[PDB]
C-alpha cells in the first residue's frame, strides 16, 4: 500500500467510468459482468452457456448476433484465467460506434482492489458501471487531536461514525496563587508545565497513530483553546513523521469530549477534500524548489522524459487533462522511434504514465486546476514536470 | 347598457371632446425664432379630393379655421386609395422652446402597481390632443395652405385646438390630465390609477369596487369633457392590455404587438435606426436576462465606423431570442421579503430581482449594468462586489426599502470588512443591514439566472494572467539570451534581445554579475521595452523561465536585486505570454531560426565593456 500509487489506480477507474458511459451500441449488445473473489469459475462458465440458450430464443437478428458473439467472446477470455485471484474479476464486453463510423469490440477483463460481495451480470443497450464507482466511496482513517488546559483527547473520525482513543489529562496551575513566593515565580512554572504537556502530547501522538512502517492515519486535524492552537503549528515539537499529514488547524472552545464534536463538525469539508489539500502541498513543495534555486525540479515535455529515463525523478506531477499524445510507428526505412505531438497535422500520454511510472523513476501524482496553486502549475508549466533528486544541466 | 348609462363619456355618442377645465395654451418660442413660410406640396387631384371630407368635418366642428399668417407649413397626403392629411411640423418644432418631459418610462410607471388589486379596467381617449384649446396668440404658428384647383380656393387655414404632430403635445396633455384627475385621486383612495398621455388603467380589489370606480371615473371624464373610446375600452376584466404590457392575476408580460415593433424593424445599418433599435428595446430591458452583457457589441456603434461583424449580428439575434422567450414577471407586492441573485462576467453585471410565490421564486425584474472602467480593472471577487452593489442601488427603486436577501457565486460578506479606497460608497448601502442582507453561496443558470441546488473564503490573490501560450494576435517574437562564464581569460558578461531577422537590442554587462543572472537581466530588459504591443518572449535558459514564471511569489534566497526588479517588471505589457523553446535550438524551423539568432547575438555582441 502506497497512498499515491493507489490514487493513480483510482484515477484509471475514473477514466474508465468516463469512456464506458460515452460509448454506446445498438440494441441488447452490452454485457456488464462482475465476478467476486469467492465464486467458482466453471459455475460462471455454466451460467454463461445457460444464457447462450436463453439468447438462442431472442428472435431479433442483429442484437441476437451481438449477444451470441459477446457471450462467445467472454467464455474464450475467461478460460485463459485459472480460477479467481485474491480480489476478484471485473469484465465488460460489447460492440459500439467509434470515430469515423466503424465497429469496435472493447474487451475488458482485470483485477481491481476488493469487490467481495459484488456479483452482478447485466445485458443491455448500454453498459452498467454502478459497481465500479461504488469502489470510490472510501473515506480513509482521519486523525484528531484536541487540547485544553484541563486535559486532552485523541481519536478517529472514519467517514461519519465517530471514535475515541486515549483520554489523558496533565495538571498545570490555574489563576495566580500569590502566596509566600513573588509576583513572577508562577509565570516560570506556567511555560514549564505547558511545554512539558506539549512534549507529552507530541510523544503520545507519535505512538498510537504511526504503528510502525507507514502512518496508520491518512490525515490529521488539530484543535485547541489557548496557544495550543498556535504553539503546535509553528514550533515543530509536533513534527516527527505525522506533521506532513496535517490537514487544518481548527479553533475551539470547551476542550473536553464536546470540543471533539465541534472539531469534527467544522472539519467535515476538509476531510473529504484530501486530494485538493494534498495537491496544494505537493505543488507547494514544487514551487519552493524553484524559490530556493535548489535545482531539484524540471518542467515541459522533453525535460520530463529526460528525468524519467535517467531515474533522477522522485515524484512525477502531471495534469490529468494533457492534450498531448505519444506515438510509436514503423515509419519509412523500417525503424522504431517516439515523437509525442501536441497539434494535429495509440493512446494519451497521461494514460501511458499511469501504467508505466513504476518502471524508471518512479513516483506519480495526478493534479488539477481547481486548486489556485494547481492553476499556476497548469497554465504556467504546461501541466508537466516533477520533483528530482539532484542538480540537472539540460542546456 | 354601459353606452346608454354614460352618454357623454363615449366618443360615438358623446360627440367631440373639449377639456372644459383647461385654459387655452400659449406656446413659448426661442428668442431666435421667426415665422417660416414653406411652399405647399403641389398635390394630386386623386389625393386632394380624397382629403377634403376629413378637413370639411373639422371646419364644421370649429377645430380648423381660416387665417392669414406669415407662418406656413405643407400638407402631406397619406394612403387602398383613402388619402388622409398630415402636416409635418419639423420646421416649427425646431424653432419652438423645448419643455422637460417630466413623464417617467412606461415600465417604472407600472412599477407603481400592486398585485393587491387584480381587477382592472383600461381606456384610451379618441382624438385626445384636440380637447385642449390653443390661445389665439399661438394659433397663427400652425398655419398651412389649402387649395381647390377646380374651384380657385387657394388659401390659409389653422388650428383652434392643439394639433397632432407638435412635439410637446403628449407632455402638455399629460400634465393637464394629471391635474384634472388629481381631484378624482383625492376623492377615491383604495383604487390605483395609472395614466400616460392618452391611456388610462383603473385597478381595483373586487369586481364591485371596479364597477363603482369605473362609473365614477367615466362620469368625471364627461364632466371634464374628455371622450373615451367605446370600441377599444376594456371594462371590468381580470386580463387587460395596457401600454403594450399584458396584465393578468398579478403578473406582467409583453404584448406581442410591443414585441413586434422591435421584431419588425430590419437590421438597421444606420446609426439612427441602430440607436433607436436600442432605444425601443430599452423599455423591454427588464425582461432580458443580462441585457448589459448582451448589448455590449452594439454600444460602440452609438457614435463612427459601422463594421457590423458576426459578434454584433449574434448580439442583435440574442436579443430577439430573449424577446421571444420573455417570461412572466410579478408585480412588486412590498410585504414579502425580496431576493436578488447576481453574477458578473467580462466587466458586465447581470442579475434578477425575485420573491416568493408559494415555495417558488417568480422574478419581478432582470436588472443589469456595465461596470465602470475603474471597477472593471479590479480582480474577480472585487468585480463581483461592485456588481452586487450596482444592482442593489437599482433594486432599491423597486423594493421601496423592503427586506432584501442577496445571493452570489462568490460569498463576499467577509470582504466588506478588509479592502487593502472606494468602499465607503458601497459599504454604505450594503452593510446598512436594516434593509439589506446576504444569503447562501450558490450557482446560477446562464439562461434564467435562477439558483441551482449547489453550495472559498475570499482570502487569496497574487498574480496576473500570464500563460505558456503563443498568443493569437502574434505580435513581437523576441528571443532572449545571456552569457557570464569564462572563455579565454575572464567572465564575458553579455546580453541580447533579437528577432528572426533583426538585432533589436543588445549590450555588455559589468565584469561581475553571476553565471545565469545575464539571462534575467536580458529578459527584464526585454520586458521593459513593451507596453501596448502584446509580446511573446523566448528564453534559452531554463532557470530564467521558472523563477520568472512562479509568478510573482512573495516570500515570508540570496539574490534579491535582479529578482525584485524582474518581479515588478512583468505588469507592463497588456496580455503577456512567456514561452521557452529550446526544443530545439540546434535546430531550425520557422521559429528556432530566431532562437539561434539570439544565442549568436549575446556571445558575439557582448565583448565590448
Amino acid at each position: 500500500p502506497s497512498a499515491a500509487d493507489r490514487n493513480v489506480e483510482i484515477w484509471k477507474i475514473k477514466k474508465l467510468i468516463k469512456s464506458l458511459e460515452a460509448a454506446r451500441g445498438n440494441g441488447t449488445s452490452m454485457i456488464s459482468l462482475i465476478i467476486p473473489p469467492k465464486d467458482q469459475i466453471s459455475r460462471v462458465a455454466k451460467m454463461l452457456a445457460d444464457e447462450f440458450g436463453t439468447a438462442s430464443n431472442i428472435k431479433s437478428r442483429v442484437n441476437r448476433l451481438s449477444v451470441l458473439g459477446a457471450i462467445t467472446s467472454v467464455q474464450q477470455r475467461l478460460k485463459l484465467y485459472n480460477k479467481v485471484p485474491p480480489n476478484g474479476l471485473v469484465v465488460y464486453c460489447g460492440t459500439i460506434v467509434t470515430e469515423e463510423g466503424k465497429e469496435k469490440k472493447v474487451n475488458i477483463d482485470f483485477e481491481p482492489f476488493k469487490p467481495i460481495n459484488t456479483s452482478l451480470y447485466l445485458c443491455d443497450n448500454k453498459f452498467h458501471t454502478e459497481a465500479l464507482t461504488a469502489l470510490l466511496s472510501d473515506d480513509s482513517k482521519f486523525g484528531f487531536i484536541v487540547i485544553d488546559g484541563s486535559g486532552a483527547l485523541f481519536g478517529t473520525l472514519q467517514g461519519n461514525t465517530r471514535e475515541v482513543l486515549h483520554k489523558f489529562t496533565v495538571d498545570l496551575p490555574k489563576k495566580h496563587g500569590r502566596g509566600g513566593q513573588s509576583a513572577l515565580r508562577f509565570a516560570r512554572l506556567r511555560m514549564e508545565k505547558r511545554h512539558n504537556y506539549v512534549r507529552k502530547v507530541a510523544e503520545t501522538a507519535v505512538q498510537l497513530f504511526i504503528s510502525g512502517d507507514k502512518v496508520n492515519v491518512a490525515g490529521l486535524v488539530l484543535a485547541g483553546s489557548a496557544d495550543f492552537k498556535t504553539e503546535l503549528s509553528q514550533s515543530d515539537m509536533f513534527d516527527q513523521r505525522l506533521q506532513s499529514k496535517v490537514l487544518k488547524l481548527v479553533d475551539i472552545s470547551y476542550g473536553g469530549e464536546n470540543g471533539f464534536n465541534q472539531a469534527i463538525e467544522l472539519s467535515t469539508e476538509v476531510l473529504s477534500n484530501v486530494k485538493f489539500i494534498q495537491e496544494k502541498k505537493l505543488i507547494g513543495r514544487y514551487f519552493d524548489e524553484i524559490s530556493q534555486d535548489t535545482g531539484k525540479y524540471c518542467f515541459g515535455v522533453e525535460d520530463t522524459l529526460k528525468a524519467l529515463e535517467m531515474g533522477a525523478v522522485e515524484i512525477l506531477i502531471v495534469y490529468e487533462n494533457l492534450d498531448i499524445m505519444r506515438y510509436v510507428l514503423h515509419c519509412q526505412g523500417t525503424e522504431e522511434e517516439k515523437i509525442l505531438y501536441l497539434t494535429p497535422e495509440s493512446m494519451p500520454l497521461l494514460e501511458w504514465f499511469a501504467n508505466n511510472y513504476k518502471k524508471f523513476g518512479a513516483t506519480l501524482e495526478i493534479v488539477t486546476d481547481k486548486s489556485q496553486e494547481g492553476s499556476q502549475f497548469v497554465k504556467g508549466f504546461g501541466g508537466i514536470g516533477g520533483i528530482l533528486r539532484y542538480r540537472v544541466d539540460f542546456q | 347598457t354601459w353606452l346608454s348609462d354614460f352618454p357623454q363619456a363615449w366618443a360615438e355618442t358623446g360627440g367631440m371632446g373639449l377639456a372644459v377645465r383647461q385654459a387655452p395654451l400659449i406656446i413659448p418660442l426661442k428668442a431666435t425664432s421667426t415665422p417660416v413660410s414653406i411652399k405647399q406640396y403641389p398635390m394630386s387631384q386623386e389625393a386632394r379630393l380624397g382629403i377634403k371630407p376629413h378637413i370639411q368635418r373639422l371646419l364644421d366642428q370649429g377645430i380648423l379655421v381660416p387665417c392669414q399668417s406669415p407662418w406656413n407649413t405643407p400638407l402631406l397626403p397619406v394612403k387602398t386609395n383613402d388619402y388622409r392629411p398630415v402636416q409635418d411640423l419639423r420646421e416649427v418644432n425646431k424653432r419652438v422652446e423645448d419643455i422637460h418631459p417630466t413623464v417617467p418610462n412606461p415600465y417604472n410607471l407600472l412599477s407603481g402597481l400592486p398585485p393587491s388589486h387584480q381587477w382592472y379596467t383600461v381606456l384610451d381617449l379618441k382624438d385626445a390632443f384636440f380637447c385642449l384649446r390653443l390661445h389665439p396668440t399661438s394659433q397663427p404658428l400652425f398655419a398651412f395652405e389649402w387649395r381647390d384647383p377646380e374651384m380657385g380656393i387657394s388659401g390659409q387655414l389653422t388650428w383652434t385646438r392643439l394639433p397632432q404632430g407638435f412635439k410637446n403635445s403628449p407632455t402638455l396633455f399629460d400634465e393637464a390630465l394629471h391635474r384634472d384627475l388629481a381631484d378624482f385621486r383625492i376623492q377615491h383612495p383604495d383604487l390605483i390609477l395609472l395614466q400616460y398621455v392618452d391611456d388610462l388603467l383603473l385597478a381595483a380589489t373586487s369586481e364591485l369596487d371596479c364597477q363603482q370606480g369605473t362609473r365614477a371615473l367615466l362620469q368625471t371624464l364627461g364632466n371634464l369633457g374628455y371622450r373615451a373610446s367605446a370600441k377599444k375600452a376594456q371594462i371590468c376584466q381580470k386580463q387587460v392590455k395596457y401600454l403594450g404590457y399584458l396584465l393578468k392575476e398579478g403578473q406582467r408580460w409583453l404584448t406581442e404587438a410591443r414585441k413586434e415593433t422591435v421584431m419588425g424593424q430590419p437590421t438597421p445599418k444606420t446609426p439612427r435606426q441602430l440607436r433607436e433599435f436600442l432605444g425601443t428595446a430599452g423599455f423591454c430591458r427588464l425582461w432580458i436576462p443580462g441585457f448589459a452583457e448582451m448589448a455590449a457589441p452594439l454600444y460602440p456603434l452609438t457614435k463612427t465606423l459601422f463594421n457590423w461583424g458576426p459578434d454584433q449580428q449574434k448580439a442583435y439575434q440574442e436579443i430577439k431570442q430573449a424577446l421571444l422567450t420573455a417570461p412572466a414577471l410579478g408585480l412588486p407586492d412590498l410585504t414579502k421579503p425580496f431576493e436578488l441573485f447576481v453574477d458578473e462576467k467580462q466587466g458586465y453585471a447581470k442579475g434578477v430581482l425575485t420573491q416568493k410565490l408559494g415555495p417558488w421564486r417568480r422574478p419581478v425584474a432582470y436588472l443589469s449594468k456595465k461596470l465602470d472602467p475603474v471597477a472593471a480593472g479590479w480582480p474577480p471577487c472585487l468585480r463581483m462586489v461592485a456588481a452586487i452593489a450596482v444592482l442593489t442601488k437599482d433594486a432599491g427603486k423597486l423594493t421601496m426599502g423592503q427586506p432584501l436577501v442577496i445571493l452570489a457565486p462568490h460569498a463576499v460578506e467577509a470582504l466588506v470588512k478588509q479592502p487593502p479606497a472606494r468602499m465607503t460608497h458601497y459599504q454604505a448601502l450594503l452593510l446598512d443591514t436594516d434593509r439589506v442582507q446576504f444569503g447562501p453561496v450558490v450557482a446560477l443558470n446562464p439562461a434564467t439566472l435562477l439558483p441551482l441546488p449547489e453550495e472559498l473564503a475570499e482570502a487569496h490573490g497574487t498574480r496576473p494572467d500570464l500563460t505558456d501560450q503563443p498568443l493569437p494576435d502574434a505580435d513581437h517574437t523576441w528571443y532572449t539570451d545571456g552569457s557570464s562564464l569564462l572563455q579565454e581569460g575572464q567572465r564575458k558578461a553579455g546580453a541580447a534581445v533579437t528577432t528572426e531577422t533583426e538585432v533589436i537590442w543588445a549590450k555588455a554587462l559589468p565584469a561581475g554579475t553571476s553565471a545565469q543572472r545575464a539571462e534575467l537581466i536580458a529578459l527584464t530588459q526585454a520586458l521593459k521595452m513593451a507596453e501596448g504591443k502584446k509580446l511573446n518572449v523566448y528564453t534559452d535558459s531554463r532557470y530564467a523561465f521558472a523563477t520568472a514564471h512562479i509568478h510573482g511569489e512573495i516570500y515570508r534566497i540570496k539574490n534579491k536585486d535582479e529578482i525584485l526588479a524582474l518581479l515588478k517588471a512583468l505588469f507592463l505589457p497588456k496580455r503577456l505570454s512567456i514561452i521557452h523553446c529550446p526544443g530545439h535550438q540546434k535546430g531550425h524551423s520557422a521559429e528556432a531560426r530566431g532562437n539561434r539568432m539570439a544565442d549568436q547575438a549575446a556571445r558575439k555582441a557582448a565583448i565590448t565593456e
